[PDB]
């Protein structure tokens, strides 16, 4: 909109209607927090790469974006201050302005999404399905039974999608690629692969386990 | 999904017809050989079959789309799979034990041999990324 | 504990490597075995092949001791 | 008994190597890296020499490879 602050993400993922949070580990990124106070807590993060340039360079910034707008507000003026933020929709970024900190241009709400939203719900509960496989078996990534007590009483695909895409835990690149797919359909095909891709890699983490104790 | 209940507007069987098959986008010649039809038994038939046709295909579509998820699920699986081998060939030394193997498999390309020469190349190239200290089990195959 | 750690990384390798698509066996290998089941040949000559064929196994990649074995 | 006491005999020669472990802990990849630009070298070799110092950050009686390496 009108140059949103943009906080250099700390190895974080922020989908929309997710509630994410967000630190700082630099004295640059320290304002981006209390502009965004100044901004009536209505910002557009851009995603940044794995750890990025030591000062804030605004070349790892991505295709889109996505509005938040903040739910916990953690005053910590220590050099990490804790901002969760729940996102509303992706957006396209214009340009970016040199910093530090840096800034970050987008456009309205993204407000489209394809239809069939009956098929997109029946997949949904077929998502549902693949996570309570998935956290099951993944009892190894230490991630809490609470993330599938939140699954329930969804009254939208796009944010179970979001939930589940960033609830999983593998390479920031695949659920950046998550976000940056304006598509809703296509978003849960992704998310499914990524999850078997996952499960797979866990079965023969087990396999090659038993495998090396035979061998021993 | 708002003009599934707007056929009601339309109840003779051509104007049901004529906007269902102009409704639905496909090629301009297939459009264009209905509107070359004036006896309507041939033209329904004709666009009952086009409209299984592409049932059938997006079916197949859906179908092909599910093993192919399956196949890039193995295709990920062969990828950690080298990912474990190349961080082990890592932590014992960076980029390999002398950074050799990627200078090796470069010159076994950019050096034109014949192709069953090449498969052999390629053969005691996989033979190696199993060792690459000791007594000869990576040594004899490097010289070689 | 290093010799240890180490010792452990190389048996994980190891075991990875016998589960690594199998690229050495069939390919540098069974395509030999195929060769034996497909010509028409007497028995004895068979039971032969099998004999040999069954005393591999062994690296004769660093072992002079099967190279034999494979030219015989 | 035998195996684990020579084992245990070469182990102990290689904690007892502290004279190589001093050099390692302060001259190898820090005098070393200064060497490059306090003497006469050539462009090539001093960048060679400077792989050589990334081929290094591990210890010396590890891997013969980063052994070979600060050797060279």
């Amino acid at each position: 909109r009108l140059e949103l602050p943009v906080i250099p993400l700390r190895n974080t993922v922020i989908l929309p209607h997710t509630t994410t949070p967000v630190d700082v580990g630099r004295a640059k990124s320290k304002r981006a927090v209390e502009e965004a106070m100044g901004a009536d807590r209505l910002i557009f993060l851009v995603a940044q790469r794995d750890p990025e340039v030591d000062d804030p360079a605004p070349d790892d910034l991505y295709t889109w974006g996505v509005q938040a707008v903040v739910k916990q507000a953690m005053r910590l003026p220590d050099g990490t201050l804790q901002v969760m933020v729940e996102a509303r929709a992706r957006a396209q970024v214009t340009d970016y302005i040199p910093g530090p900190y840096l800034r970050a241009r987008g456009e309205v709400f993204s407000e489209i999404f394809p239809i069939d939203e009956a098929v997109v719900r029946v997949l949904v509960e077929e998502l549902k399905e693949a996570f309570e496989k998935y956290v099951a078996n993944h009892k190894s990534l230490r991630l809490d039974r609470y993330q599938l007590e939140a699954v329930k009483g969804t009254s939208d695909p796009a944010m179970l999608a979001d939930t589940i895409a960033y609830h999983a835990t593998w390479t920031v690149a695949e659920k950046q690629e998550i976000l940056e797919l304006t598509d809703l359909e296509a978003r849960l095909k992704k998310v499914l692969g990524l999850l078997s891709r996952d499960l797979e890699r866990f079965e023969l983490d087990k396999r090659v386990a038993q495998r090396v104790k035979e061998q021993m | 999904r708002y003009q599934l209940e707007a056929v009601k507007g339309t109840s003779d069987p051509a104007m049901l017809a004529d906007t269902i098959a102009y409704h639905a986008t496909w090629t301009v010649a297939e459009k264009q050989e209905i509107l070359e039809l004036t006896d309507l038994e041939a033209r329904l038939k004709k666009v009952l079959g086009l409209l299984s046709r592409d049932l059938e295909r997006f079916e197949l579509d859906k179908r092909v789309a599910q093993r192919v998820k399956e196949q890039m699920d193995t295709n990920q699986r062969e990828y950690y799979l080298r990912e474990q081998m190349k961080a082990i060939q890592k932590e014992l030394g960076g980029e390999d034990g002398l950074s050799d193997l990627e200078a090796l498999r470069k010159k076994i390309e950019e050096v034109g041999m014949p192709e069953a020469v090449k498969t052999k190349a390629l053969k005691e190239l996989d033979r190696l990324e199993r060792m690459q200290q000791g007594s000869p089990e990576a040594t004899v195959a490097r010289t070689y």
